[PDB]
């Protein structure tokens, strides 16, 4: 499992967070291509929909 | 229904065995009928084992209310004659009493009515093996269903 | 008929047991008619399972109405004697006594006539499985372009 | 539940057996109380073989506590009525009586639903043998060369 | 458990028996105590076959030690109830009597019990026969020369 860490340190307590928005702001989005997926698949012609239409 | 506690299913049992009822010259004292209600406890908790039993909508009461008595037992009104017929059943050996054929044939019926829907709402199939193919009829439609059955 | 309320059911279960008629110089003690009251309702609670069992017209009293007794039990003419003699075979326990072989048969003959009509209905046959073809030679559902039944 | 200790336990099956409950006018004698525990804590050590046999969650008192009596038995309430009729079954023949046969159909009764469920739970499969092949279909085991199941 | 020694034991089946306990006027004398005592030992000694009986733990006492009666028996929770069974059915005889029905039932069940491990653990089976070959399936036992099941 110790090979997963991540952090060096646990949450101790009275720890305190800190909010890194302060003001409106829009974002920019950066990412990695492979770490948003759109798992797709058409709707079945025999579901709820479908099932009665051409 | 005029059936409406423990202590009223308790006075039917009595009257059904014959020991007390509404004419009586006779009755019994409130120990004896705290001691039915807490066969009729036992028995209820035998027959609902616990989620897996008989389910009949009788509520079991909590200590914090002190009288289990005068607790409405919560019952349909098609398991109040099974439930006080299988109760004088339970407690006749307590009077030097043993319940009579008519009774424990209507306690038997009463039983068996009060499990059959259970019965039929729990007999069902169980889904395919994991190993099972879905078939090429259902692959045309459906145009991304599955090869297999997932089981469990 | 003449029997027409609970009472007059009530009245007629007891004098078959020999309890209370006239054949015998013997009245109907008030509280022998509660009870057997209390008994009739709780059968017919567990005979009509909720719509599910033997269908009567018997009119089940409510907690507004006080005297449960008095009331037109709602049977058709072809049931009151499967009524009164399973009633009498119930309520025998109360007094020590035992309904007798002609009693309990006449309750067995009217409760399989009470149930005759009611299995002769729900003698259904299922519909068509899904998986079924319709042939060629079904011009209606040709014609609706129904090659399979819908089964359900 | 009301009955919560070996005391109610023991009470519960004199009460049964007659011996002594309100029912009658008797009371029960402390001799008779400490015979009854020491045969029921008798019974549930041979009923529950070191957990080979019944499990039932009864509290086995310690030779620490002087009085066995008063202490919780620790049973859930679907198996107390099994209990403490097995427990009059058993305590019947100290008085040199005879217990009834609905109370002895209702040990019987108790004792198999108190089994029953640790009888699903050990109904269990044994492993695959340690000569069968995996089967190429298991493209895993294929691959990592795991072409036979471990066994034991 | 209270009861821990032979003479509990023997107070235990002449409670059984109804012939003596803590509640009764009269009670048997030392002398048919130790009597008792002794066919206790002599049925322990009948079962365990030297090794080859039925196996629950008793302890034999020795005649340089006066008294038999007094020293723990040893036997564990579990056995205790089916030896003092067993005991009153054996000694029944002597005071004319004849044990009840539930204690010969519960002394079959008890002993049944008592030897139901020691049935699961000699239930073994034998090794391959000195003619069985090992097979080439065995690399590792055919890289030896082991080409044969030893036997025996």
């Amino acid at each position: 499992q110790r090979a997963y860490a991540n952090v060096n340190t646990s949450l101790a307590d009275a720890m305190a967070v800190n909010i890194l928005n302060v003001k409106d702001a829009r974002t920019n989005v950066f990412w990695a291509d492979d770490a948003i997926r759109i798992v797709s698949q058409p709707i079945p012609a025999n579901h709820e929909l479908f099932a009665g239409m051409k | 229904m005029q059936i409406k506690t423990k202590g009223d299913l308790v006075r039917a049992a009595l009257r059904k065995l014959g020991v007390a009822s509404d004419a009586t010259l006779t009755d019994v004292e409130p120990q004896s009928m705290q001691d039915a209600v807490d066969d009729l406890e036992a028995m209820m908790a035998e027959w609902y084992q616990d989620g897996k039993g008989i389910i009949t909508g009788y509520v079991f009461s909590d200590d914090e209310n002190p009288p289990a008595e005068g607790d409405d037992h919560g019952l349909r009104s098609s398991a109040v004659s099974a439930v006080f017929h299988n109760l004088a059943c339970r407690i006749a050996p307590d009077y030097a009493l043993e319940a009579t054929a008519k009774i424990i044939a209507t306690a038997k019926y009463g039983k068996e009515l009060l499990y059959k829907q259970t019965a039929i709402s729990r007999a069902k199939r169980a889904p395919y093996p994991s190993r099972m193919p879905t078939g090429s009829g259902n692959s045309f439609a459906n145009l991304n269903e599955w090869h297999y059955f997932p089981g469990e």
